[PDB]
């Protein structure tokens, strides 16, 4: 009979378990025997308090480095403002020690936990790459609660070294099974930011995780976009509870908040899942998340049923992670087929955008070729366009099965005249659909202004396989 | 360039 943790703050970790069902169903995974033993998670952040009384027992120097000062020790830099507390808070969510009379517990409270000190300084492309590519045959899961500015006017993503680190990680990392990169989808809700304008969350190589409040609502800071894959609980209003974790200076906090708290909880659940089947590939893990995540009682006005019967929202992806379902489904999972990539150049000539532009194209998805895809994973619309005020644009993509993905919603603060330069807008919402057939791209001016521009390139990039489908939900 |  499984005995739940006795830690003093465990009863306040409402998101881990409860009679109420507003939780991540983590105790169910613990009771199946999965607590994270043998899995290694690294927090890419501003450092980790490696001697914290609730982290020391799980701390792994092999999962750690200090990229900012070029040494092995990721200890945070202590200041009066406690600026560098952020990574320690994230680490305790994953792997705070259980049953030791201190604070609460991590989701994967027997996993090994490290940190890369890389945010406390100028975060260059090289800094990111050295962090994302740290010890990739030892670290299984990387958690990143950071990214480009959430001002609602930035379009930015990994530069060359960081993108090379992503491809090296998913291709050769973890013994060729692929590093697992977990990303917080963003805090730009108040600025009406879109997480598709963030190349880290928008990457197919990251599991981008959004947030829900305790009462099941879209938090004020949440960013909506089609690249988000799933959701974990985090903070909301001041009547809703927050996240309990390890704090700087060997303290315990019950007020960890924002998108920053959601990615580590997902990383911990993924750690439990990897313990249940260490042979899972980076793509396997995304399939598991898609199949097991739960929309129920998450409130959003944009819930839609996709072509294979799954509910999907731009605020939540496929819904809340469900640790018990993840670990159960993982145990007998059959490895997915190798990933195929079908490139379809859509345009035969540039197209003036004007007030509204619709581009329709019927595709065969590489029929007859070795990269034929009948079972979609990620899809990208790689767009090159000029426009006089970028944030007035709304962009939608409709799949042959009728699933309408918002690639870009209006961003009131984005005044840029720089347009999009082969920007790979990504959607998860057509996962497992057959991509053969008519795709529709819609670009529209959401303002009354007389805006102007031209779409010069639209590449539809399909990823997926040609085997192994489930009967639709 | 990058933010917590
Ligand atoms: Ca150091
Ligand atoms: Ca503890
Ligand atoms: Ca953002
Ligand atoms: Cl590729
Ligand atoms: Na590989
Ligand atoms: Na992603
Ligand atoms: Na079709």
């Amino acid at each position: 009979v499984y005995q739940e943790p006795t830690d003093p703050k465990f009863p306040q970790q409402w998101y881990l378990s409860g009679v109420t069902q507003r939780d991540l169903n983590v105790k169910a995974a613990w009771a199946q025997g999965y607590t994270g033993h043998g899995i290694v998670v690294s927090i890419l952040d501003d450092g980790i308090e490696k001697n914290h009384p609730d982290l020391a027992g799980n701390y792994d120097p092999g999962a750690s480095f200090d990229v900012n000062d070029q040494d092995p020790d990721p200890q945070p830099r202590y200041t009066q403002m406690n600026d560098n507390r952020h990574g320690t808070r994230c680490a305790g969510e994953v792997a705070a020690v259980a049953n030791n009379g201190v604070c609460g517990v991590g989701v994967a409270y027997n996993a090994r936990i490290g940190g890369v000190r890389m945010l406390d300084g100028e975060v260059t492309d090289a800094v990111e790459a050295r962090s994302l590519g740290l010890n990739p045959n030892h670290i299984h899961i990387y958690s990143a609660s950071w990214g480009p500015e959430d001002d609602g006017k930035t379009v930015d993503g990994p530069a060359r070294l960081a993108e090379e680190a992503f491809f090296r990680g998913v291709s050769q990392g973890r013994g060729g099974l692929g590093s697992i990169f977990v990303w917080a989808s963003g805090n730009g809700g108040r600025e009406h930011d879109s997480c598709n304008c963030d190349g880290y969350t928008n990457s197919i190589y990251t599991l981008s995780i959004s947030s829900a409040t305790q009462f099941g609502n879209v938090p004020w800071y949440s960013e909506a976009c089609s690249s988000t894959l799933a959701t974990t609980y985090s903070s909301g209003n001041q009547n809703e509870k927050q996240i309990v974790t390890t704090d700087l200076r060997q303290k315990c906090t019950e007020s960890h908040t924002g998108t920053s708290a959601s990615a580590p909880l997902a990383a911990g659940i993924i750690a439990l899942t990897l313990e249940a089947n260490k042979n899972l590939t980076w793509r396997d893990m995304q399939h598991l998340v898609v199949q097991t995540s739960k929309p129920a009682h998450l409130n959003a006005n944009d819930w839609a049923t996709n072509g294979v019967g799954r509910k999907v929202s731009h605020s939540y992806g496929y819904g809340l992670l469900d640790a018990g379902a993840m670990v159960a489904l993982a145990q007998n999972w059959t490895t997915v087929a190798p990933q195929r990539k079908c490139i379809i150049d859509i345009l035969t000539e540039p197209k003036d955008i004007g007030k509204r532009l619709e581009v329709r194209k019927t595709v065969t998805a590489c029929l007859g070729e070795p990269n034929h895809i009948t079972r979609l994973e990620h899809a990208q619309a790689r767009l090159t366009l000029s426009y006089n005020r970028r944030g007035d644009l709304a962009i939608h993509l409709v799949s042959p099965m009728g699933t309408r993905s918002t690639l870009l919603a209006a961003r009131p603060h984005d005044y840029s005249a720089d347009g999009f330069n082969d920007w790979a807008f990504m959607t998860t919402h057509s996962w497992d659909e057959d991509p053969s057939g008519e795709w529709v791209l819609e670009i529209e001016n959401t303002s009354e202004a007389n805006n102007y521009g031209t779409l010069t390139k639209f590449t539809l990039v399909l990823y997926g396989t040609a085997s192994g489908s489930l009967v639709p939900r | 360039r990058r933010k917590r």
